[PDB]
């Protein structure tokens, strides 16, 4: 009865969204403001702002009521 | 995350005839009711009448929210606007007043966002005496809850704003045909106001309004951005989908272009009315 | 004790006013009018005054072990029994101890004077330095 | 379990300085009708 | 009108919630009244209603209804007879590997969705994690939550309980991601194996001492870039204790879980999704399904 | 000092949690069955009842509150001296040859 890992697939409606780490080699965090260093010594990588940004870009498009 | 939201859920309309039906519906409900409890008074506004003085409170909005003496972030006003806009499609304008639910959708906002504002600051963004100030404030704290249970207990708005933002990095990434996208960034600014004046913030998603406030801005300044949809998003392959994109574009820059401001002597007269209908209750 | 008698009425007389009202509950006909709210009234302003009964008795201390027995429905009275048995054998016990080791000071100290003879008055002093002057 | 006395005395915040909120008129609770009581002796 | 009250089940600073049932499908639910100046609407019952609106999963408490009445109002959650720290204390009932395992399972995907959302339970901890009978955990209250994903934002240091608060809350980072909720999560996870809190914490000063003579203070090859933080205090460099010494009677996988979780750097402290990745959870014991978890009975 | 419990602090929680288990009472029985709202106040009563009662016991008691901690820390000093000198010698045997080995 052991566990196997599913990446919760949740369907959004809207062009796919590259991954977290393959986001600074594929180009889109030249055009993000770098992390200061006080914002890196947490969780913050301005990847993460990236990521939401792309994410809310492509949440609905596909998508009418 | 829009795709999950109840925004998506429960409002996001599929035409404006079921707009106008839900603002009808509330103009009658409102309208029977006065008839039923002690039938056909001229008092009454009507739907469009209705619409009108919608407008102009939304105005009035922006322009509370613009002028608000700390910096008011844009997805709060935002945020209180579409609060503006669901009250009203599913409430009537003589029932409750719009300059008083204006300031209660921007006091919500101010909340539901993390915007933390003190009530007495935010009674002091009004052009009113300090008696004027407490009894605005009042109000505002009257019509809250009446202002949350109207959404459905639904606060979350999603903006076009951070779509916005999110299709200029990808554009700026994917899409090297297109150099320096901030001439975008001014003009579709431009014309997101311009849509969130209209009710498509209730008929389309806010990536699909922040993709074709992009567009529009490249349509005016001669770019074509065809590559970036058929590439780049890959509607070269699934067509349908890329007209279904390309429809609810054209309908909604066709919507922003049908677009009538709120007149002055009408908004005058209909101002004049309402309150003449507000006080008598 | 006039404060200790005057907050011992108030508790029988709220254990009186509990039976009171459990009767009247208990024995409840329509021939009862305006009988158990009042018995309620005398029960809630009951409990009020102790709590000014409390306070002028409030130099009493009761002891943890005592609130122990109390508690399980123990006998305290029969502590008081064993804590007097148990100050009188244990009092023998400090004394028994000392007269034990003090009679093996005594005999020692003598048994120490009769070994040695040049060092005959220190023994004395060790002595005179082992009572408590 | 009758050693809670005991145990009361370890937490005092439980209650209150003077008296916990008091409303006579929510008591209308205690307004009995009058009925029989099985499983229950005098 | 529609809901029943059943039984008071107690009261939190800004609430009292009372066990409920709904005259339309007799389930049994929990409602939430909030208490009442010149302010409104409390801003912790409306973060609760706008952040418990916009998330549906298994394992993150659903508010079922939301209502109220003059300046106050009541959700309605699923109802949960218990929490997770009511069987961490619970000396009776035993929490074996396969038991902890189903809990840190279940609390690490509703955190994932959680944070798939970019939504931060900024407020992790064993009280918050309830479970119903059929032992589904549940993340309790979101009271204290946010968005982490704009920058443009300054969020808050303070928010999160200080035995279960990560290093660089305590450093007072204004700006962080999923590693406070990580962090807690570890915290959660050793107090599971304990029974006891892990680094209980009398002050800030006192839960980063704990923190770092714990597991070592960081030496900014494991967490480069910390001395930038606010309220940074260098401190005496703690050995700390190794974690099959902490644990002594964790697998190595279980061992690689919390080495994950309690990463100093931020950033390289694993994640919700990559911690489920782990050979822990797919390992020989699985987890415990819902229905033979242990219930703390009265 | 610290072993004991005041009288005063003892009388006053028994107060207030009968008075605030009365009110946590008054929730539940509007909302219980005819027959059943009876039984709480009939158990409530007989339990308050019994609580009470050890404190009665505890009053007429009060008159040896005084003399009872006292030899109570007396006989424990008396045994704690009868018994540190049995736990001295034990020690002693220890460094009778654990001492001269140190030497």
């Amino acid at each position: 009865a052991l566990y196997e890992y599913q990446p919760l697939q949740i369907e959004t409606y809207g062009p796919h969204v590259p991954e977290l780490e393959m986001l600074g080699r594929l180009g889109y965090l030249n055009h993000v403001r770098a992390a200061s260093p006080q914002d890196l010594a947490g969780g913050y990588t301005s990847s993460l702002a990236c990521h939401r940004a792309l994410q809310d870009a492509f949440s609905g498009l596909f998508w009418q009521p | 995350m829009y795709h999950n939201s109840s925004q998506k859920r429960h409002w996001t309309f599929s035409s404006e005839e079921q707009l106008a039906r839900l603002r009808a519906d509330a103009n009658r409900k409102f309208r029977c009711k006065a008839v039923a409890n002690g039938p056909n008074d001229p008092v009454f506004l009507e739907p469009h009448e209705e619409m009108t003085l919608c407008k102009y409170y939304e105005k009035r909005l922006l322009e509370f929210c613009s002028v608000f003496k700390p910096a008011m972030p844009r997805s709060v006003v935002g945020t209180a606007c579409m609060y503006f806009k669901r009250f009203y499609l599913n409430n009537s304008v003589m029932e409750y007043h719009p300059r008083i639910i204006m300031l209660t959708c921007a006091f919500l906002a101010c909340k539901v966002d993390e915007f933390n504002v003190s009530s007495p600051q935010f009674v002091g963004n009004l052009r009113e005496s300090p008696l004027g100030q407490e009894k605005a404030l009042e109000q505002i704290l009257e019509y809250e809850l009446l202002l949350i249970q109207q959404l459905n207990f639904h606060l979350i708005v999603h903006n076009p704003y951070r779509p916005f933002e999110g299709f200029l990095i990808d554009l700026k990434t994917r899409y090297p045909i297109l150099e320096n996208p901030e001439i975008l960034r001014k003009t579709a600014d431009d014309f997101l106001n311009r849509i969130a004046l209209t009710d498509a913030y209730l008929l389309y998603t806010p990536s699909q309004i922040a993709l074709t406030a992009i567009l529009s801005s490249a349509s005016r300044a001669g770019i074509t951005m065809e590559s970036y949809l058929s590439e780049s998003l890959m509607l070269k392959e699934n067509r349908t989908c890329l007209s279904q994109l390309l429809d609810i574009m054209k309908s909604m820059r066709n919507l922003v272009k049908k677009y009538e401001p709120p007149r002055s002597e009408e908004v005058a007269v209909l101002k004049q009315k309402l309150e003449r209908c507000h006080s008598a209750e | 004790a006039e404060k200790f008698d005057h907050l011992e009425e108030h508790l029988e007389k709220f254990v009186e006013n509990i039976r009171q009202l459990g009767i009247i509950v208990s024995d409840f006909q329509p021939s009862s009018q305006a009988g158990l709210n009042q018995k309620l009234n005398f029960i809630v302003t009951g409990l009020q005054d102790i709590d000014k009964c409390r306070q002028q008795l409030h130099d009493i201390t009761v002891p943890l072990e005592v609130f122990e027995y109390i508690d399980q429905g123990r006998n305290p009275q029969l502590y008081t029994k064993e804590c007097l048995e148990r100050a009188l054998a244990k009092n023998e016990q400090v004394k028994g101890k000392i007269d034990t080791m003090k009679k093996f000071k005594s005999l020692l100290i003598q048994e120490l004077s009769k070994v040695f003879p040049e060092d005959m008055a220190k023994y004395r002093s060790i002595r005179g330095e082992d009572h408590p002057p | 379990d009758n050693s809670s006395l005991r145990s009361l005395i370890e937490k005092p915040p439980i209650l209150s300085s003077s008296f916990n909120p008091i409303t006579g008129t929510m008591l209308a609770g205690f307004r009995l009708h009058t009925g029989p009581l099985p499983e229950q002796c005098r | 009108k529609r809901y029943e009250k059943l039984d008071f089940l107690g009261e939190g600073q800004f609430a009292t919630v009372y066990k409920a049932r709904d005259k339309n499908t007799n389930q049994i639910v929990a409602i939430k009244k909030i208490k009442l100046a010149k302010d409104g609407i409390n801003r912790t019952a409306l973060r609760e209603i706008k952040l418990l609106q916009e998330l549906s999963h298994p394992n993150i408490i659903g508010l079922l209804d939301a209502f109220g009445h003059k300046s106050n109002i009541s959700l309605v959650f699923d109802f949960m007879e218990t929490d997770l720290e009511v069987i961490i204390k619970d000396n009776s009932l035993v929490l074996t590997p396969s038991h902890i395992k189903a809990y840190m399972l279940m609390t690490l995907q509703g955190l994932e969705y959680l944070h798939q959302h970019w939504i931060l339970h900024r407020d992790l901890k064993p009280n918050n994690l309830l479970l119903d009978e059929n032992g589904v955990l549940k993340l309790a209250d979101f009271g204290l939550a946010k968005s982490f994903g704009s920058p443009n934002r300054a969020y808050t240091h303070q928010v999160v309980t200080r035995w279960y608060r990560a290093p660089e809350l305590l450093f007072g980072a204004r700006m962080y991601g999923v590693g406070v909720d990580m962090w807690a999560v570890g915290c959660i996870l050793a107090e599971l194996l304990l029974r006891v809190p892990f680094l209980p914490g009398d002050s800030d000063l006192d839960q980063l001492t704990r923190i770092f003579e714990t597991l070592g203070t960081p030496t900014e090859e494991q967490w480069p870039d910390m001395c930038s933080l606010p309220d940074y205090v260098t401190f005496k460099s703690f050995p700390g204790i190794p974690l099959h010494h902490i644990f002594s009677a964790a697998g190595d996988d279980l061992l690689d879980l919390i080495q994950g979780l309690f990463l100093f750097n931020p950033c390289a402290r694993i994640t919700a999704t990559q911690a489920l990745k782990m050979k822990y959870f797919s390992n020989r014991p699985g987890p415990t399904p819902g229905c033979q978890l242990p219930r703390p009975n009265c | 000092a610290s072993p004991g419990y005041r009288l005063s602090t003892l009388i006053e929680f028994l107060l207030h949690r009968a008075y605030s288990e009365l009110m946590v009472l008054t929730d539940l029985l509007p909302r219980k069955s005819d027959v059943e709202r009876k039984i709480e106040i009939v158990q409530f009563a007989s339990r308050t009842r019994q609580l009470f009662v050890r404190l009665l016991a505890l009053v007429k008691w009060a008159n040896n509150a005084g003399k009872v901690e006292k030899c109570a820390m007396i006989s424990s000093f008396l045994d704690q001296q009868a018994i540190l000198f049995v736990d001295t010698a034990d020690r002693l045997a220890s460094l009778a040859r654990d001492a001269l080995v140190h030497a």
